[PDB]
């Protein structure tokens, strides 16, 4: 599907244009290299009718007038022998000429390859400046999405913008880099080729391009009968891609049970049907060439037959005849795959229409190099109400006091709005009719590069990019050193089973080991957060997934003896974080309770009825 | 490399029944392309020479049935290539299927669901996708030499030699050409797939990259890969701008050369002129099929890279298997006979598990608990024989597992997974893998086992509801107990839990064992948690830390035993 052809295809050129001067070089080289390309053929028809003319010139009497010539064939029958004589131009008696005949094929052959040369330095070019221009491109697209604020990505489907970054990018390449070329030189042939043969002869040019609404007729008819059969192959394969999903992610849960047998049976049925579908799909989708092929090639018979006719008649030259048969295969190469560069032309439209939509959105708001950094580690929450759209207010007047050096916890229900407060004080979302300031100044007049450099952070889910482990540790601070590393390894106790790993510190993650769990993945990312040395560290639901000793372990190594900074505990179990500096009670923003274990315990409130449900069983 | 070409010639052997009616209609129908040009110099040979405009119509009454021949021929052609190539890929899928399924969970780790899936569905595509068009579309270029020298013959034995001379430098020209390209091809790839998973890891981290403000890294790091990238794309431009100019101007040369020599000929009365005007539609016909299979070449790089991955899975044979001749005790229950079993991957320090030993009665109920990387996820799987012992030795009912009909011990084993997946359909379809054949009173009685009656009920279309991929349409733990009522429906003779439970609150947790116990008490339960509060009514309890044992008995006796396990008390203490 396309929304819009004419502005991103100028858009598209504008991408281009920058290079102006070299741009029209470029398209002089194209033009002048098609035009002496269909120059070529005239000259060597010219040299074709010299030739005939000098043989058949030998037969009649010498010395007489050419129309004497045709008088005497005349009158003694061959009409149109006699035709053709008088539409040719022999003076009788007299042989072939191989000065002209060798000056003429000398300078076809000169052209030829100057024609060569220009097209090979325009290919050149063409290839330079596209390339500049698709590295520009993509190097904006990068600078963008480094620049683009969090709520566009998260107010999206996970693999759209993906598939808009990564994939349409190479749909652009493999688009225009092809295009720019291969359809400019065939309009510019067939623009040439078109004005050549009507100078040539206008009743040949008419049953020529007869063909060109046959063709566009031929190839819609033949689409439109295909695109029901594309569409069943697509959902096919679609299906058989979901199959293949179920049983590929619960390998085991097959494997498990006995229930191979059934899947393999499932599968071959569902590949059977796919068989056939794509077979007709691409049968369909295949046969478009051999039919334009045959029709211009019925327009080659009726050309050479209208041809013969006449040349007997007289009214043209052989050699004209001769160029005009190369002409029209010359206009038939187009045309073979016109829809393709159609079809990928407008394919081509589309991503790149989608690709500058998104680099058209709103950026981050200019962050103001105020550079502020903390010293004691106090932070201050006023009544913020953020909402991710209006009407929603997950978070509602919240007015939480830490102390610096305090590990002040929070618990609440799952989905309550804790990630969302996390990322304010983020500056991931911006506040909503509320202060929040650390070390008693706002946050909102401090840059959010210098502010982001020095909390340290781990959400609830972890993330890793491709690379040894070795890698996403040393993520955290790249100039530091291997002693370093293996120090806050040993710190995140990832050391317990790296080296049970097939090779510590270098497995590649993103190629995974089986042995990599959930987890341990958590404690690889809070490593490598570690390892950043930060001063105002938060622990949203960093240790979901691992058990609760290791938990209180590393807890009570890297928070609570770390007096020298603060620090914020998420987690969702209430023995992980308890006596830890007073703990929060949040149920759907709408902060409930504040104090500390003991006496948070004491009043009854819902945390005492969460230790006290929970733990006794009752519900 | 090679590895496109051993593939196809396995592969596509079925299909010579096919392919050589594809070559052999590919072949009659460039022969009546070249026909046709044939007798249209004919025409001026005979009728123009002669004048007759009869001669003209009846031949082209025979151009009219050669070009029909041609395009039923072609067609014909195209569709039996279609068939042929459509039935490879059908081949394809199927053998990487069938060859897939025999690997163990240890295979399926080292390739990875996503691109294991991916490579067994685009892959295979690309593949028949360069099949389909190199029997339907590319091979057009050498029938197209082949039948052009072979009428140059046909129509003289003179100025043949022209073009039986100027065809093989084509040929030479391009093999050039290409030879150098291809290679600038697989590094294009190799270079495009790295910038994707740049991109992919860029986007997926966003929150993290801006939080530890590593921008200067990544703009440098995508910097230099698209700069990379760049002077491969330049490399490859290089080659593609070389090839279009010296085909045409090899064409352009035969053709004039062609003029030069054929004159001289005609002079002495040798040749005709007609023959002019077949050879250049000859060259012409030429330098359309060449360009075009050489423009649509550019395809090989990626079947190259798609049969390396087809290769990487086809080669790597399981390494689990029955022993040929298993025992079938058919009878087996509860025993569980670990004896000093040790586990490790390849070139690792320390083994995932080492010198660990317990068993368990026929009926009694055992768990296992232990801090995060202690080895205790593989437990179960060496358990269930998904990963086979390096030097240890667990045995059921006396006799070790890696000589048990591993199919029967699939059959009397009941797991849950770490990862609760559910396949996407009904709960009434998942939960039929425990027998296949229950009855809707038998899940009803399950569901209340697994303490999920509750909401089954509560759907208003009753227990037969849809469900998604992985169970992703429910809440969590909801998971976790259909997983439970799918293997409780079986009802195995051993009962393999892990980390199940701990999605699940304590109240539901204690329901749950307290049903297994109403109902699987003859059974023997084992359990993988991290929750205290599940694992202290076992009958038995052992903890494994570094890969080894570290304490067993009861949760009486162990938690002053071993100050390892009053580590995990005093963190679950209030
Ligand atoms: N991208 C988003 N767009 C709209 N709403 C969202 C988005 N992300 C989260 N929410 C809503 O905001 C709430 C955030 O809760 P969350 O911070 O995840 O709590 P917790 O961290 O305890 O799970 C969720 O209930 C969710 O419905």
């Amino acid at each position: 599907r396309t929304r819009d052809f004419k502005g991103s295809a100028i858009r598209l050129a504008r991408r281009l244009l920058p290079q102006r001067a070299l741009t029209l070089a470029v398209i002089l080289l194209g033009v002048g290299g098609i035009a002496i390309g269909v120059i070529g053929p005239r000259i060597l028809g010219h040299a074709t009718d010299l030739l005939f003319n000098g043989v058949i010139g030998r037969e009649l009497p010498a010395g007489l007038t050419k129309e004497q010539a045709v008088e005497a064939a005349r009158a003694r029958g061959d009409g149109t022998f006699a035709d053709l004589l008088s539409g040719m131009d022999i003076v009788p008696g007299q042989g072939v000429d191989f000065g002209a005949v060798g000056r003429t094929l000398a300078l076809a052959l000169g052209l030829y390859l100057v024609a060569a040369l220009l097209v090979w330095v325009q290919a050149r070019l063409l290839n330079v400046t596209v390339q500049r221009t698709m590295v520009a491109l993509r190097a904006e697209v990068q600078e963008k999405i480094h620049r683009l604020p969090l709520s566009y990505f998260d107010s999206r489907q996970r693999g759209e913008v993906l598939s808009r970054v990564t994939n349409d990018v190479d749909n652009i390449q493999n688009s225009v880099s092809m295009t720019i070329s291969q359809l400019l030189t065939s309009v510019l042939t067939v623009f040439a080729v078109l004005v050549m043969m009507l100078t040539i002869s206008p009743l040949l040019t008419l049953f020529t391009v007869v063909t060109v609404p046959a063709s566009l007729w031929v190839t819609r008819w033949i689409t439109r009968r295909s695109q029901p059969l594309f569409v069943a192959q697509w959902r096919n394969t679609g299906r058989l891609a979901a199959h293949l999903e179920e049983t590929y992610s619960g390998f085991t849960i097959v494997k498990t049970f006995g229930h191979r047998e059934a899947a393999a049976g499932k599968f071959a049925e569902l590949n059977s049907e796919t068989q056939q579908s794509s077979f007709g799909a691409q049968f369909f989708s295949g046969l478009v060439s051999p039919a334009t092929m045959f029709i211009g090639n019925l327009s080659y018979v009726a050309v050479a037959v209208v041809g013969g006719l006449q040349v007997a008649t007289g009214q043209i030259t052989l050699g004209s005849i001769q160029a005009f048969i190369q002409y029209v295969r010359q206009f038939n190469q187009p045309l073979t795959q016109v829809a393709g560069m159609y079809n990928t032309l407008q394919s081509g439209i589309a991503s790149a229409e989608r690709v500058f939509d998104l680099l058209d959105t709103e950026e981050e708001s200019a962050d103001s190099p105020r550079r502020a950094d903390v010293r004691t580690g106090r932070v201050e929450f006023e009544h913020v109400s953020f909402s991710y759209v209006p009407g929603t207010p997950v978070i509602e007047d919240l007015s939480l006091v830490a102390e610096p050096g305090s590990t002040v916890a929070i618990v609440g229900p799952t989905g309550a709005g804790k990630t969302t407060l996390v990322n304010l004080l983020m500056r991931f979302y911006d506040v909503d009719s509320g202060r929040i300031t650390i070390d008693g100044v706002d946050i909102a007049s401090v840059s959010r590069e210098s502010l982001r450099a020095s909390i340290g952070m781990v959400l609830q889910d972890t993330w890793l990019f491709a690379g040894t482990i070795y890698d996403n540790i040393a993520y955290g601070r790249p100039d530091a050193d291997e002693d370093e590393v293996i120090e806050a390894a040993t710190a995140a106790y990832v050391d317990r089973f790296v080296h049970t790993l097939p090779n510590g510190y270098d497995t590649r993650v993103d190629d995974d080991g089986g042995a990599i769990s959930a987890g341990e993945k958590q404690l690889i990312t809070i490593a490598r957060a570690v390892l950043a040395r930060p001063k105002l560290l938060v622990l949203d639901e960093a240790t979901s997934s691992v058990d609760t000793r290791t938990e209180l372990l590393i807890a009570h190594a890297m928070a609570e003896l770390r007096r020298d900074r603060t620090s914020f505990i998420i987690a969702h179990r209430l023995s992980t974080i308890r006596d830890a500096d007073l703990i929060l009670v949040m149920d759907s923003g709408r902060i409930i309770e504040r104090g500390t274990h003991e006496e948070l315990l004491a009043r009854h409130g819902r945390y005492w009825e969460m230790t006290r449900v929970h733990l006794g069983g009752i519900k | 490399s090679n590895m496109l070409w051993a593939l196809l010639r396995q592969y596509v052997r079925p299909y010579r029944w096919l392919l050589a009616v594809v070559a052999v209609l590919q072949v009659i129908s460039n022969m009546a392309s070249l026909y046709l040009p044939t007798v249209n110099a004919a025409i001026i040979d005979d009728g123009v020479a002669k004048g007759d405009t009869a001669r003209i119509v009846e031949l082209g009454a025979v151009m009219l049935g050669v070009t029909a021949l041609q395009v039923v021929c072609a067609v014909g052609a195209v569709f039996f290539g279609a068939r042929a190539a459509t039935g490879f890929g059908h081949d394809l899928r199927a053998a990487v299927f069938t060859h897939v399924t025999t690997f163990s969970a240890e295979e399926a780790g080292r390739f990875g669901a996503a691109s294991l899936l991916t490579r067994t569905t685009n892959d295979v595509g690309h593949i028949q996708q360069l099949v389909q068009l190199t029997v339907t579309m590319l091979i057009t270029a050498p029938i197209m030499s082949i039948g052009g020298i072979f009428m140059a013959l046909h129509q003289d034995a003179g100025l043949s030699w022209l073009l039986l001379v100027s065809v093989p430098v084509l040929g030479l020209a391009n093999y050039w050409i290409i030879r150098h390209l291809m290679p600038v091809f697989t590094r294009m790839q190799s270079l495009i797939d790295g910038i994707n998973r740049v991109l992919r890891d860029q986007l997926s981290g966003i929150r993290v990259i801006r939080a530890f403000a590593r921008e200067p890294l990544e703009r440098v790091r995508f910097a230099e890969a698209n700069q990379t990238l760049s002077d491969s794309a330049l490399e490859a431009g290089r080659w593609q701008a070389l090839m279009l100019p010296v085909t045409t101007l090899v064409i352009n040369v035969s053709s004039v050369a062609l003029i030069w020599f054929g004159g001289l000929r005609i002079d002495a009365g040798q040749m005709q002129v007609g023959s002019l005007i077949a050879f250049l539609a000859y060259f012409m016909q030429i330098l359309m099929a060449v360009l075009m299979a050489t423009f649509m070449l550019v395809i090989f790089p990626r079947a190259a890279v798609c049969a390396d991955r087809i290769g990487e899975v086809l080669s790597t044979q399981t390494a689990i298997t029955n022993p040929a001749d298993p025992v079938r005790p058919a009878a087996i229950a509860g025993d569980i006979g670990v004896h000093d079993a040790t586990f490790c991957y390849p070139g690792a320090d320390r083994p995932v598990l080492q010198d660990v030993s317990f068993t368990v009665p026929r009926g009694t109920t055992t768990a296992v608990v232990g801090s995060t990387g202690s080895g205790k996820s593989t437990l179960i799987s060496l358990i269930c024989r998904l990963y086979d012992v390096t030097s240890g030795s667990l045995r059921i009912d006396g006799v070790d597992v890696r000589d048990l009909d591993i199919e029967q011990l699939w059959s009397a084993i009941g797991l849950v997974p770490q990862r609760g997946y559910l396949f996407s359909g009904t709960v009434a379809e998942n939960l039929r893998y425990g027998r296949a054949d229950a009855t809707d009173d038998e899940m009803w009685e399950a569901l209340r086992v697994a303490a999920a009656a509750d909401f089954v009920r509560a759907h208003p279309q009753g227990l037969d509801m849809p469900v998604a991929q992985g169970g992703i349409n429910f809440s969590g733990g909801q998971r976790q107990r259909l997983a439970i009522a799918r293997a409780v429906i079986r009802r195995p003779a051993i009962y393999l839990f892990d980390d199940a439970f701990s999605a699940l609150d304590v109240h539901t947790d204690a329901r749950v064992r307290d049903a297994l116990r109403e109902v699987a008490a003859d059974a023997t339960v084992v359990i993988v948690s991290q929750r205290i509060s599940t694992v202290i009514e076992a009958d038995q309890v052992v903890v494994i830390d570094d890969g080894r044992v570290v304490g067993i008995g009861t949760h009486d006796t162990l938690l002053a035993d071993c100050p390892i396990y009053a580590e995990f008390a005093e963190s679950q203490a209030l």
